[PDB]
């Protein structure tokens, strides 16, 4: 389990030999495979259960919630492996989990059924310290779902407008981490983007693309770049079109990729994002696209590095 | 063979109590022990010709039956003079049918039973076989009607044919053609009809039921030169030619009907002019090569393209012929059974499920210790409708076992329910659970059961 080394990586606080995140913690191990400077890891304080009240308050409900929050949060580590599927796997069927935990077939769960709820979702470094066991701490999730005192109840609406803007929240700063803050991406740091968790073993023809064959261009916006994204987790209904070009002898140009787009998503791409996919993927230059080689570096992306 | 078995084949025999076509209580071979409404009293009415327990060698009660029917047979005024005059053998079928309707039923036939008298065999079983008897239980009058007209017990013979070890190597073989065998090779094998048009020449053509014969697991025999081989609304006659199936037909029939639509959305909209849907005569073409993967004949071709072969199919039109041919080919599935007033075994349901798992009698040697009751079609379907969405019905299935909530009967029903937006009767809800749970307790084995129902789903492997 790479997801273990990742939280322990990241987490900056212990409580009862159990370790803690903070959303700023969680939203860096969701886009880095390490950092530079590691994190101080800081023995709980009663302030911060103090500070993890006063956040949920003052926060953006909106995909600005993790942003907002920062270092005043708090985040078990079984929430964590949930948010990571949210994220990796957005499309686990979590409205037949939500349903089936459903009380009184309202479509809502009481906070009782919230362990579980994360659990059959999330399931299928510090052995002890990492564990599914349960928790008496009451963490940022289950005060913003259920309320404080935890009588509130969570409707399935409330929670998929929680997984959306929690998308749209690494996204949208995702965007600003690789576009150097500059309200616009280049082609070039596009590239990085989609090449950060790409390590296989032609890494040396994509990013000799990236350098010599794709400098100059129309820069890739915010709404631009949300959209790839949510491109790529459709993917699956693409890799199938995908296939089906294969098989029919098929050399896979720009208008065989446009397409494939529109059936597996409905929507289509910039014309700079799919100019910046042609010219780093079309290894031979025949202006055909490596569509399996595409498709394994969305893979990478996707899985986050944590194997998913 | 004699009255015994022959009584045997027709009315089935069975060791429990029940209750005939009428209201009346009866058990053994067609014994009917008292004509009360209340169980109790049949249970002890039974018990003094017997002597306390409803249970097999204790067919004496056939032997005092048909010894009963022999004697109201001869003292009745209409009966004895035909009997007195008919041979062994239908004297057996006399006796049958005073068996299935009593002597006054019988003694109704006031033509029929005067023509059997003057031994005119031909006519007494033309006539016969327009009766309602005959419309009621065919198969039964059938076999009747030919002992009667022929004096001899060839009418059961062929059903009293049940041994496994030479049934099971044909079996066997036959398995291996569909499997392994080239598309050709399996065509000549299972079609029955060849079509003579001395312009051009002989060509060998399916009938729908040689064709699901094809398909399904566990020979020419008539020539024609406007018949019909299928039901009234059968998709077989789009393809032209009475309900036939020619082979380009079957190699496209093979592949539309184990593909899931998803597959053919995304094939359609890829190859269409304008990704919307509709591909045109031309475009099919390769989406059903490709589809193949993982020379369609003129009368379907005009009937999806128009008769000019200019037009084009849509996703949606094509999805409701996938459809529609899915319905007819397990309805034709389903008769290939023992369909009793539309009902099938529940030891044959078992047999469809499991129809492309192989050797997996295993499995369902131990189904039989529960049983009963026929399965409708509409029970069946309602299932294999739920199959559709096996890869949608696992998940759910994997969660219900993590938030540890058990996998009986009402998950499964609340399964389908939810993900397959139908409902699961009850009755194949403890045939498919007496087969897969393997244990004993009512819990499936989820992982296992979505394993062989992918291969039913699909006709596929794995």
């Amino acid at each position: 389990s790479l997801r273990k080394q990742r939280f322990m990586q990241f987490s900056s606080l212990e409580h009862e030999g159990e370790y803690y995140m903070t959303p700023r913690d969680f939203l860096f191990s969701v886009m880095f495979e390490q950092m530079e400077r590691k994190t101080s890891v800081k023995k709980l304080t009663k302030k911060d259960i103090e500070d993890t009240l006063s956040g949920i308050q003052t926060a953006g409900c909106g995909s600005t919630f993790f942003r907002d929050l920062g270092d005043k949060g708090l985040i078990s580590y079984t929430e964590y492996l949930f948010l990571l599927t949210i994220l990796t796997k957005p499309h686990s069927g979590f409205h037949v989990a939500f349903k089936m935990l459903d009380t009184d077939g309202n479509e809502m769960i009481e906070k009782r059924e919230f362990f579980k709820l994360q659990k059959i979702i999330s399931k299928q470094t510090g052995y002890q310290e990492a564990i599914v066991k349960e928790p008496e701490i009451n963490t940022t999730l289950q005060m913003r779902f259920f309320g404080k005192r935890g009588q509130r109840k969570l409707h399935y609406k409330e929670f998929r407008r929680f997984m959306e803007n929690l998308q749209t929240e690494i996204q949208e700063m995702e965007f600003l981490q690789f576009s150097k803050g500059l309200s616009f991406m280049r082609k070039e740091d596009f590239a990085e983007w989609l090449l950060f968790f790409t390590n296989t073993e032609n890494k040396d023809i994509y990013w000799k693309n990236v350098r010599e064959k794709l400098s100059a261009g129309e820069s890739i916006s915010l709404d631009e770049f949300k959209s790839f994204c949510h491109f790529t987790t459709h993917l699956e209904d693409f890799a199938i079109a995908m296939q089906m070009f294969s098989l029919a002898h098929r050399p896979v140009r720009l208008a065989e990729f446009k397409r494939a787009v529109k059936v597996a998503t409905g929507q289509e791409l910039s014309n700079n994002i799919l100019d910046t996919v042609f010219k780093i993927f079309d290894l031979d230059g025949d202006e055909c696209l490596s569509h399996e080689e595409f498709l394994g570096v969305l893979k990478n992306r996707m899985h986050r590095g944590l194997w998913v | 063979m004699n009255i015994f078995e022959m009584l045997r084949i027709d009315e089935g025999l069975r060791l429990k109590i029940y209750k005939d076509t009428e209201g009346y209580y009866t058990i053994g071979i067609g014994h009917l022990l008292t004509k009360s409404p209340s169980l109790n009293a049949a249970k002890s009415e039974l018990d003094k010709a017997i002597g306390n327990t409803n249970g097999d060698e204790a067919e004496k009660l056939f032997n005092q039956d048909v010894d009963a029917a022999v004697r109201g047979i001869l003292r009745n005024a209409k009966l004895k003079p035909v009997y007195d005059s008919l041979d062994a053998v239908r004297r057996a079928a006399l006796i049958n049918m005073v068996f299935q309707m009593g002597e006054t039923g019988v003694a109704g036939f006031t033509n029929s039973l005067r023509m059997l008298q003057q031994k005119r065999w031909d006519e007494a079983a033309v006539n016969l076989a327009k009766s309602r008897w005959y419309n009621q239980t065919p198969n039964r009058a059938k076999r009747v009607i030919t002992t009667f007209r022929t004096g001899t017990w060839d009418a059961y013979h062929m059903e009293e044919k049940k041994s496994g070890f030479r049934d099971r190597k044909v079996m066997e073989y036959e398995n291996r053609i569909r499997a392994y065998s080239t598309p050709d090779k399996i065509f000549r094998y299972f079609a029955t009809l060849k079509v003579i048009s001395e312009p051009g020449e002989a060509e060998v053509f399916m009938t729908p039921e040689d064709f699901v014969r094809s398909i399904t697991p566990n020979q020419y025999i008539i020539k024609r030169f406007r018949e019909k081989f299928a039901d009234e609304g059968s998709i077989f006659y789009t393809l032209g030619e009475c309900g036939l199936i020619s082979f380009s037909d079957y190699i496209f029939l093979t592949t539309v009907l184990s593909t899931p639509q998803r597959n053919f959305e995304i094939a359609f909209k890829m190859f269409d002019l304008n990704g919307d849907g509709e591909v045109d005569m031309e475009e099919f073409e390769q989406v059903q090569s490709i589809i193949r993967s993982q020379g369609l004949c003129s009368a379907l071709t005009t009937y999806f393209f128009g008769a000019d072969l200019k037009g084009k199919l849509t996703i949606k039109n094509f999805l409701e012929f996938q459809r529609k041919l899915q319905h007819d080919v397990l309805k034709l599935e389903f008769e290939r059974h023992d369909p009793v007033d539309g009902r099938i075994t529940e030891r044959q349901f078992g047999g469809m499920l499991l129809a492309y798992s192989g050797v997996q009698s295993k499995k369902l040697t131990a189904m039989q210790r529960q049983l009963g009751k026929g399965l409708t079609f509409q029970e069946v379907e309602n299932f294999f409708t739920f199959l559709k969405n096996i890869n949608d019905v696992d998940t759910a299935l994997s969660f219900y076992h993590m938030a540890g909530a058990s996998l009986d009967k009402v998950t499964m029903q609340q399964v389908a329910r939810t993900v397959a937006k139908v409902e699961l009767s009850d009755h194949v809800c403890d045939v498919v659970f007496a087969l897969f749970d393997c244990d004993g307790n009512g819990e499936l084995s989820n992982k296992e059961f979505v394993s062989i129902m992918k291969q039913r789903l699909m006709r596929g492997g794995s």
